This record gives C-alpha cells, sequence and structure tokens, in this order.
C-alpha cells in the first residue's frame, strides 16, 4: 500500500545524506600525504604535522614481529618511504639493511613506490667486511662538512653510492631515491620531506601526460 | 611436506677445505630460489649467499667473497657450498633456506628460528 | 645428545602417522566418479553494481537474510547495503584506517572488524537512540587480526598473526580458550555448521581442526607447499578447501584423514586469495590474483566458467545462504553480484 | 634449556596423540559426498538455471 | 583567424563572375 | 568590391527600365569606358566596342585556380580527422576503465573538433550550389536575390562561425587545466569541472551574438559571408588573439620546467617533447599571427592563407593519434578485452 512509497522515500533520503557526508569525506581525504616510517595503540602509531597549509600523516610500525612479507602490502598507495640507517663488535648491520632495500625496492606491490633515505649519527662515525674501501675514489662533485675528515668523507660516499647502485640496478622509470645526509638536526629534515613529496608529485603528472 | 637435510659439517685446521649440502623434498626445486645462513656463537643469523633458479646470478657477503662458491642440481634437487681456506672467524652453524614464493625475485629469509622453511643445520668449527 | 633420541622418536611416530594414512588409501575419487556426466556450460553476468567506496576492500559478509551485506575499506569506512536495491543504509568510521576483517551477527544485531591496531571492535546496530557506537573493545592480542566469525551474540572467535587463535566472551572481555599450535601466521578460518568444531589455516603450509570445548588440536592436515590463504568448509560437515600462492586447490577429508582432489592448470601462475562452495557442494568458485574469479567442479576437478569484469586485484568472495547470488570484491572501489 | 626440552617433548606428545585415531577407508568416505550431491542437486539455483520470474536479481 | 578572411574572398571573387554572367547573358540576348 | 555588385547592377538596370520613353551607363566598368559608345545600329545588342581588357580576363582566370587547390586541399584534410576523431571518441566511451577527468577534457575538445570540422564542409556544400544555376529569364532572378532563398544560408554561417570561437576556448582550457596542476603540491582537491566546461561552452555564445544583430541591422549584405566593416570584424579576433597569448606562456614555463627536470639529475627528448605539445596549444597560429588582415597584399597574404589552412586541417588527426591511439594506458587496455574475448571462445 502507501506505506512502501513511504519506506522508499526515507531509503533514498538516508541514501542522499550519506551520499552528502561521502562527498566531503571524498574531498577531504586526497588532499593529505601519507609516509611509512621503516627502520634498519601499541600495534600501530599516528602522527600528525603541517608544513605550508599541508597536510602530513606518519606512521610507525612497532607492534609487530619480524616477519613482514605480509602485512608490508597494506602500504601501496602510499606517497614515499623513509628508510632510517644507522651510517656507523658489530653484526654487519648495513648487509641486513642492503638486503632489506633491495627486497623493498623489488617487491611487485612495492614497485612503483620511492624511498627518501636518512643516514644518521655522522659524528660517531668498512675495511674488513666490505673489501672494496681502497680501490675507491672520492666523487668529483662533492661538498664535504667542515669536519673535512678524508676517510670519515670516504665512508660517507662509499656507503651512499652502495645505496645508489641498487636503485640505478633496476626500477628505471617509475620511482627514485632521494638520499640525505642527517646532518641538520633541529628542524630541516621536515622542509626536506616537503621539497621531495612536491618533486614526486610533479614527476607523477608529467609522466602521466607522457612528457617525461 | 617441506623438508631440508644439511650434512657434510666436521672440524677443520686452518687453510682446510670443507663440502656443505642439503637435499631438498615436497616441492618442486626448480621453481624456487635457494640460499644459506649461518648463526656465529653469541650472535644473530647473518645471511651468506644465494642463487638464482637456474643459477645464473650468484652474490656474497663481501666477507667471504672470492673464497666460497655455490652451485645447484636440479635433476638431483640437491645445494652445495664449497669453502677454501678457512680461518677461525669462521666457526658457526650453518643453514639452507629457501623464500616462501615462486617466481620472485624478493625473498624475506633472514629472520629468526620461527622460519618454517628452514633446516636444521650442521655444526662447523675451526680451532687447533 | 638427548635431543637426538626424541627426534628419532617423533621421526618413527611420523612414519607410522605416514604408514597408517598410507594404508587406507584404496582408491581414488575421479575413478567413482568417472561415470557420471559434467554439469555443463555455466555463464553468469553482473546484475548489480556498488559504487560507495574511496579505497581498496579488503572484506566482506552476507546476512543470514541474504539481503543484506557489510563491506570493509583501508580509507576507515564501514557501509551496509541493500542488495535488491543498490541504496546504502549505514555508513560507520573507524578509529584506525587499515581494516583486514569483518563479519555479520547471524541475528543481525552486530558487525565486527579489526587490523592492524590489534584489536576486535563490536559495533552495535539496533540502539535506541538510532546511531551506531562501538559496544566493546577485545585486547590482549600480540599481532594484527586477520579473521573473526560470530558465533552467537555473546562469543566469537579470531585469528591473529602471533600464531594464535583465542575465543572471547564480550560481556566479560577476557579471552576464555587459547590455541597454541602453529608455527606462522594464522590467514582464515572457517566454522561448521554445529558451531562445535572448526579449521584454520597458517603460513606454514599446514591446517588443523580445532575442538571449542576441550581446546586442543585433534588432527593436523598437510601435503601443500606454500603459504595457505583461505579455506571454507562443506556442506555435509566432513571436507574442507584451501587456496594459497602456489596456484593450487586442494580437498581434504576430516573422515578420512587424507587429500583427495587437486585443482591446478599449467597457465595458471597467480596465487588464490579466497574460495567458496555452492548450495550443493558441487561448484568450487575461487579468486585469484589475475583479476578474474573460476568456478570449478568439486567431483571432476574441470574448469566450468570465469567471472571475469574487474579492474585490479580480488580480494574477498561470498556466496547467499540461499546460493542464488554471489557477491565479489576488488582492489577497486566497487562491488558486483552475480546471479 | 627447560622451555626448548618441554618444547621437544610435546611434539612427540601430539604426534602420539595424532596417531591413536581411527581411520575409514576411501572408497567408503568418497560415495558419500557424491550421494549428497545427488540427492540435493534440484535445489541449487546457481547449477541449474531458474527462470526470471523467480528470480529477485533481475 | 584565416578561414573568415578565405571565405569572404572566395565569396567576392564569385559574386563579379556572377554579375559579368548576366552581362553576357544580357549581351547575348 | 565590397559585396553586393550583383545588387547594384539589378537595380540599375532597372531604373533604366523605369524611365522607359523619359555605351549604357549602368555597366560596371562604365568609369573607364566613358569616352566610347555603340554603333547606330538600331552592351545591349551587336556592340563589340566596350568590353573587359583581355588581360583582366586572363588575370581572372589564373586566380580560380588557387582557390580550388586550396578548397581541395582543406575538404580533404578535415575528413580524415573527422573520421579519426570518432574513432577516438568510440574507444574512450567503450573502456569503463579510461574514465577520469583528464579524458574528459580530452572527449570535449574532440567533440569541439569535430563541430568545426562538420561545420565548415556544411557551409561549403550548400554555397557552390547557389552560384551553380543557369540565369535563364529575367523574371527567374527576382526570386534569387530575395530573403526566402537565402533564409538556410544565414543560419549556416552562425553555425560555423561558432564552431571556430568554441574550438578555440577549449584550446585555452587545456592549457589552463595543465597549468594549475603543476604550481600547487598536492593533489588539488576536488576538480572546479563546471568552471572549465562553462568558459570552454559558454564564453564564445557572448561575443557571437552581438555580432549576428550588428550582422542583421547595418550590414545586411548578401548571405552574411562577406566582411566590408573591419570594426565589425574586430569583434570576433579578440577572444583568438587572446587565448593564442595567453597560452604562448604556458607553453613557455612547461618547457622551462622540463629543462629544469633534466639538468638536475638528454637533447632528444627535449626536442620529441615540444613536438608533440605544440598541437595541444597551438603555437602554429601566433607564428603569423601580428600580419594582421588589413596589412597583406602581394604573396605575403597567400602564403599566410597556405600556412594556417595546412595546419589547421591536420590538428585534429595529430591530437587524436598522439593521445588516443599511441597511449600506452590505451594500448595496453586494448589488448586485454582481445584475450578475454579469445579464451571465452575455447
Amino acid at each position: 500500500t502507501e506505506d512502501q512509497r513511504n519506506e522508499e522515500k526515507a531509503q533514498r533520503e538516508a541514501n542522499k545524506k550519506i551520499e552528502k557526508q561521502l562527498q566531503k569525506d571524498k574531498q577531504v581525504y586526497r588532499a593529505t600525504h601519507r609516509l611509512l616510517l621503516l627502520g634498519a595503540t601499541s600495534g600501530i602509531f599516528e602522527t600528525k604535522f603541517q608544513v605550508d597549509k599541508v597536510n602530513f600523516h606518519m606512521f610507525d610500525v612497532g607492534g609487530q614481529r619480524d616477519e613482514r612479507r605480509k602485512w608490508i602490502q597494506c602500504f601501496n598507495d602510499v606517497t614515499a618511504i623513509i628508510f632510517v640507517v644507522a651510517s656507523s663488535n658489530q653484526t654487519n648491520r648495513l648487509q641486513e639493511a642492503l638486503n632489506l632495500f633491495k627486497s623493498i625496492w623489488n617487491n611487485r606491490w612495492l614497485r612503483t613506490i620511492s624511498v627518501i633515505l636518512f643516514l644518521n649519527k655522522q659524528d660517531l662515525l668498512i675495511e674488513d667486511y666490505f673489501p672494496e674501501f681502497a680501490r675507491y675514489t672520492t666523487p668529483e662533485d662533492a661538498t664535504p662538512e667542515p669536519g673535512e675528515d678524508p676517510r670519515v668523507t670516504r665512508a660517507k660516499y662509499f656507503i651512499r653510492d652502495e645505496f645508489l647502485r641498487i636503485s640505478t640496478a633496476s626500477g628505471d622509470g617509475r620511482h627514485y631515491c632521494y638520499p640525505h645526509f642527517t646532518c641538520a638536526v633541529d628542524t630541516e629534515n621536515i622542509r626536506r620531506v616537503f621539497n621531495d613529496c612536491r618533486d614526486i608529485i610533479q614527476r607523477m603528472h608529467l609522466r602521466q601526460y607522457e612528457l617525461l | 611436506q617441506v623438508q631440508l637435510q644439511e650434512s657434510g659439517g666436521g672440524l677443520v685446521q686452518p687453510g682446510g677445505s670443507l663440502r656443505l649440502s642439503c637435499a631438498a623434498s615436497g616441492f618442486t626445486f626448480s621453481n624456487y630460489k635457494m640460499n644459506w645462513v649461518r648463526q656465529a656463537p653469541g650472535k644473530g643469523l647473518e645471511w651468506v649467499s644465494d642463487i638464482s633458479q637456474s643459477g645464473a646470478s650468484i652474490s656474497y657477503t663481501g666477507s667471504v667473497k672470492g673464497r666460497f662458491t655455490i652451485s645447484r642440481d636440479n635433476a638431483k634437487n640437491t645445494l652445495y657450498l664449497q669453502m677454501n681456506s678457512l680461518k677461525p672467524e669462521d666457526t658457526a652453524v650453518y643453514y639452507c633456506a629457501r623464500c616462501p614464493a615462486p617466481f620472485t625475485r624478493d625473498c624475506f629469509d633472514v629472520t629468526s628460528t620461527t622460519y618454517a622453511y628452514r633446516g636444521q643445520g650442521t655444526q662447523v668449527t675451526v680451532s687447533s | 645428545s638427548e635431543l637426538d633420541q626424541l627426534r628419532q622418536e617423533a621421526e618413527q611416530l611420523k612414519n607410522q602417522i605416514r604408514d597408517a594414512r598410507k594404508a587406507c588409501a584404496d582408491a581414488t575419487l575421479s575413478q567413482i566418479t568417472n561415470n557420471i556426466d559434467p554439469v555443463g556450460r555455466i555463464q553468469m553476468r553482473t546484475r548489480r553494481t556498488l559504487r560507495g567506496h574511496l579505497a581498496k576492500i579488503y572484506a566482506m559478509h552476507w546476512g543470514t537474510d541474504s539481503r543484506l551485506l557489510v563491506s570493509a575499506s583501508q580509507d576507515g569506512k564501514l557501509i551496509i547495503w541493500d542488495s535488491y536495491t543498490t541504496n546504502k543504509v549505514h555508513a560507520i568510521p573507524l578509529r584506525s584506517s587499515w581494516v583486514m576483517t569483518c563479519a555479520y551477527a547471524p541475528s543481525g544485531n552486530y558487525v565486527a572488524c579489526g587490523g592492524l591496531d590489534n584489536i576486535c571492535s563490536i559495533y552495535n546496530l539496533k540502539t535506541r537512540e538510532g546511531n551506531v557506537r562501538v559496544s566493546r573493545e577485545l585486547a590482549g592480542h600480540t599481532g594484527y587480526l586477520s579473521c573473526c566469525r560470530f558465533l552467537d551474540d555473546n562469543q566469537i572467535v579470531t585469528s591473529s598473526g602471533d600464531t594464535t587463535c583465542a575465543l572471547w566472551d564480550i560481556e566479560t572481555g577476557q579471552q576464555t580458550t587459547t590455541f597454541t599450535g602453529h608455527t606462522g601466521d594464522v590467514m582464515s578460518l572457517s566454522l561448521a555448521p554445529d558451531t562445535r568444531l572448526f579449521v584454520s589455516g597458517a603460513c606454514d603450509a599446514s591446517a588443523k581442526l580445532w575442538d571449542v570445548r576441550e581446546g586442543m588440536c585433534r588432527q593436523t592436515f598437510t601435503g601443500h607447499e606454500s603459504d595457505i590463504n583461505a579455506i571454507c568448509f562443506f556442506p555435509n560437515g566432513n571436507a574442507f578447501a584451501t587456496g594459497s600462492d602456489d596456484a593450487t586447490c586442494r580437498l581434504f577429508d576430516l573422515r578420512a584423514d587424507q587429500e583427495l582432489m587437486t585443482y591446478s592448470h599449467d597457465n595458471i601462475i597467480c596465487g588464490i586469495t579466497s574460495v567458496s562452495f555452492s548450495k550443493s557442494g558441487r561448484l568450487l568458485l575461487a579468486g585469484y590474483d589475475d583479476f578474474n574469479c573460476n568456478v570449478w567442479d568439486a567431483l571432476k576437478a574441470d574448469r566450468a566458467g570465469v567471472l571475469a569484469g574487474h579492474d585490479n586485484r580480488v580480494s574477498c568472495l561470498g556466496v547467499t545462504d540461499d546460493g542464488m547470488a554471489v557477491a565479489t570484491g576488488s582492489w577497486d572501489s566497487f562491488l558486483k553480484i552475480w546471479n | 634449556n627447560t622451555a626448548s626440552i618441554a618444547q621437544a617433548r610435546k611434539l612427540v606428545e601430539q604426534l602420539k596423540m595424532e596417531a591413536n585415531i581411527d581411520r575409514i577407508k576411501v572408497s567408503k568416505a568418497a560415495a558419500d559426498l557424491m550421494a549428497y550431491c545427488e540427492a540435493h542437486a534440484k535445489e541449487d539455483p546457481l547449477l541449474t538455471p531458474v527462470p526470471a520470474s523467480e528470480n529477485p536479481f533481475r | 583567424h584565416s578561414q573568415g578572411t578565405f571565405t569572404s574572398d572566395y565569396s567576392k571573387y564569385l559574386d563579379s563572375r556572377r554579375a559579368e554572367d548576366f552581362v553576357k547573358w544580357l549581351e547575348s540576348t | 568590391p565590397s559585396g553586393q555588385v550583383m545588387d547594384f547592377l539589378f537595380e540599375k538596370w532597372k531604373l533604366y527600365g523605369d524611365q522607359c520613353h523619359h555605351c549604357p551607363w549602368y555597366l560596371p566598368w562604365h568609369h573607364k569606358v566613358q569616352h566610347r559608345f555603340v554603333f547606330k545600329r538600331c552592351p545591349w545588342r551587336d556592340a563589340s566596342q566596350c568590353q573587359m581588357d583581355g588581360e583582366e580576363i586572363e588575370v581572372q582566370k589564373e586566380v580560380a585556380k588557387m582557390y580550388s587547390s586550396f578548397q581541395v586541399m582543406y575538404t580533404v584534410g578535415y575528413s580524415l580527422s573527422l573520421g579519426a576523431l570518432l574513432l577516438a571518441l568510440a574507444i574512450l566511451g567503450g573502456l569503463s576503465k579510461l574514465h577520469c577527468t583528464r579524458n574528459a577534457i580530452h572527449a570535449n575538445l574532440f567533440a569541439s573538433f569535430v563541430l568545426k570540422a562538420s561545420s565548415v564542409l556544411v557551409i561549403d556544400g550548400l554555397l557552390r550550389t547557389r552560384y551553380s544555376q543557369k540565369i535563364g529569364d529575367d523574371l527567374s532572378v527576382s526570386t534569387w536575390l530575395s530573403d526566402g532563398a537565402v533564409a538556410g544560408c544565414r543560419v549556416a554561417a552562425v553555425f560555423m562561425q561558432y564552431g571556430i570561437v568554441a574550438n578555440y576556448c577549449w584550446l585555452l582550457v587545456e592549457g589552463l587545466y595543465l597549468h594549475n596542476l603543476l604550481g600547487l603540491a598536492t593533489l588539488p582537491e576536488r576538480s572546479f569541472f563546471s568552471l572549465y566546461l562553462g568558459i570552454g561552452w559558454g564564453a564564445p555564445m557572448l561575443f557571437v551574438v552581438p555580432w549576428a544583430v550588428v550582422k542583421c541591422l547595418f550590414e545586411n549584405v548578401q548571405c552574411w559571408t562577406s566582411n566590408d566593416n573591419m570594426g565589425f570584424w574586430w569583434i570576433l579576433r579578440f577572444p583568438v588573439f587572446l587565448a593564442i597569448l595567453i597560452n604562448f606562456f604556458i607553453f613557455v614555463r612547461i618547457v622551462q620546467l622540463l629543462v629544469a627536470k633534466l639538468r638536475a639529475r638528454y637533447k632528444f627528448r627535449l626536442a620529441k617533447s615540444t613536438l608533440t605539445l605544440i598541437p595541444l596549444l597551438g603555437v602554429h597560429e601566433v607564428v603569423f599571427a601580428f600580419v594582421t588582415d588589413e596589412h597583406a597584399q602581394g604573396t605575403l597574404r597567400s602564403a599566410k592563407l597556405f600556412f594556417d589552412l595546412f595546419l589547421s586541417s591536420f590538428q585534429g588527426l595529430l591530437v587524436a593519434v598522439l593521445y588516443c591511439f599511441l597511449n600506452k594506458e590505451v594500448q595496453s587496455e586494448l589488448r586485454r578485452r582481445w584475450h578475454r574475448w579469445r579464451l571465452g571462445k575455447v
């Protein structure tokens, strides 16, 4: 009877209201940058900050296990991955970090994401583990720190190119790597993150229009 | 069921040569990529080397580069490691493991003992 | 060492178990069913399409009235649809963005979800106020939640990535029974029609049969190569099916304790994300990474139909209680209903 | 230490528990599935397409 | 644009042709 | 001759017969033949003293070949572009995956190109028919100078003037949309598709309606296709010049950005990128833009009407080929359909 039309009208009104809410939700959602933080509630962490009226939202995975071949597929639609490395008997953590970088670079669902690299504790900073730190020379274009230690600078530019080799050996065209030395301490890292995110976004549009 | 079993571990003085092998069963050997893993006393697991599906690509950890070599036999489902000019630093327990997915160039297998697709290992010690 | 003798005793027990299974193997399922005729040709078409979500979709579940269904997406939303008329009913915002599972209560008064926060949240639908709010939060797991299935209005069973399964009391909020048998992460679970036993598949290439009352494993099923991704249970109550990353489905029998069938094809290389059965238990449907589903035949192991028309990876699959419709979801934000 | 030996001893106990189980023959446990399928083959609306009159998803 | 000026020139050319054809018809008949 | 020289000739001849009994003066070239007269035979009849100069006929004979060749050239040019644009419109609509804002602007630009190409051919076709009928009886031209005969041509003229202006606006919209994307860092929240659509389609509408009103009242010349007053003809060119002047600076900025993206990391890619960019923004128009209509008499006016009419006719084909039929995302999606339709038969 007439009740059926009333039920249909109410259902359509509810649909219209929730679509109106989802419109604003869609407008808010797609203007935010999502970043993943790696290394080397308890399950997940959150962090918000803003630069030049731009929204960022970083995620730290510290509550999970050391078998990350399953939960890492949830981050295939992020803007960039931040990868922190301690540039400093040890247990050859450099090779472990390099292998993890290679796996992340070559993974099928992460084969289109860019990486921002951060080498830390330069103050604390090769000859026994890597038998190629003797026929290596400093690159022509370099900006050494006022410390001017030849061995430290050589180690720095030997570690950076070791990471650059993996990135340039494959994945040519749709993702890159931005290595930074953490000489700046206080607040100069977020500006760098902003710059790399802007560059990535511009390159994405240029690739979509096939001008690069 | 996936099963691995290593053999060939033995004591040797510096400058000696050792031979290691583990035989696989329960899966198609030709479809997967293999690795070698060591565990030093009082230290964590360390990756040693790996070999591709057809054996074309070979990699080394740098510490043993130029002294070790790896080969695989697809017909008999066997992996080999050749050791030359050992030194007392080399003493550890050696494991052979494979990454879980076939037709993939990325592996996640240098984790703790929790990794299921791993053998049991044989003790190798060098001293005098 | 004393460890070696215990290991060799375990090996002897394993050999005895293998010989016991080998003795019972009289014939194969193919020979018995060689007499029957093929099902024929099966073609299905998209009747409905749902366009609400923004990001990719991980889970869905059908209601016991076979008309409403809930879906979960990684933008942080839960949506309840009406399948007959493509209009939405509820939109629920979640506190955590990465939800990985969802379930719908048999009575229709509750829904559940979980993800990387290691917490299971129960939502109350029918309330005096008229809105939706969280009722209980279940903490205690030390790993991401991957599956949950309501048993009644006051009980639920969950699996997580810390290699354990648990049974919860919603009003109490405390764990009652814990099942610690697996070695790798648990991926999925399925309940029996009488809700007295259930099975689970983990990343150690093995499956187990659990007792809800007693709380210890009774049977362990092996013979597989790689990690198990999905599991479904057979209508009769004496069989179940699995799907995995080696592009192969298998059939197991509880009362025979052996594998009976293998569903594989030469040109199929990608993995399997989800499986489901038909009402009569004759058709076995599965989803793959190559963006389309397949329709197998449980008695003869031949491919009969194909469900194409998705722009990205297929993640979830479901069949109604009356068996008159099939719904699929994918990594693009659209849901399809097939009939 | 103690945890390792307890874990090792638990494995053999579980193995013997699984070994002490009664089984049947495959032939008897295989005809039941086909008998069930034949019994319920007239109530499957996907195996045998129904006319559009009763279909509510047109 | 070039299309408009080309069309204008073509029309102006055609108009004089028509006028001269009319004159020729007038003188012939 | 400013048009409607046939109108004056007919009116003067009627005035000649109007007088009745109270060379001929009504002749268009009478001013240069005033001295001569007609033989006393009792030009009307039997008079060959006063005619046109044979050199004038020889000159007039040669200018028709240029018009014929130009007409053939652009007639051949438009048809292939029209067919390619229709084929490209079909493919973008037939693939559900290729549904984006970018493809929406592309389809709207293709529609404008189709509309312009269709309008030019239609106005060309029904104009050679008017001047291809025998004069015959004197009382047969009275119905040829009336409003009824030219009723269906003044509508086509307006439709042809609208299509040309509505095509130069989508070229500007394409540049404006792409210039805005690279200026801001994030995604641009919601898209101003309604504003872009309004600018593309409704901005021409406020420049041609003022033109037609002035055309109908003060310059109601036959068929509405001849420009006589330059001031009234300046109305339709200001929006044309504005678009190309705006689009040149966007092209320069995009090229500078491309150079910056390659320096901070060669020449072949930097030369390939601009060549494909030119057809999407129209720089060939600003190449000859500053040579205005008034200051062009000799071969400088014939080369300008050749360059621009040759490059405008294939611009519709070039964009369709470069952006639809050669796209990686289209070629990777078209092959999937083939496999789906093939495996469904086995």
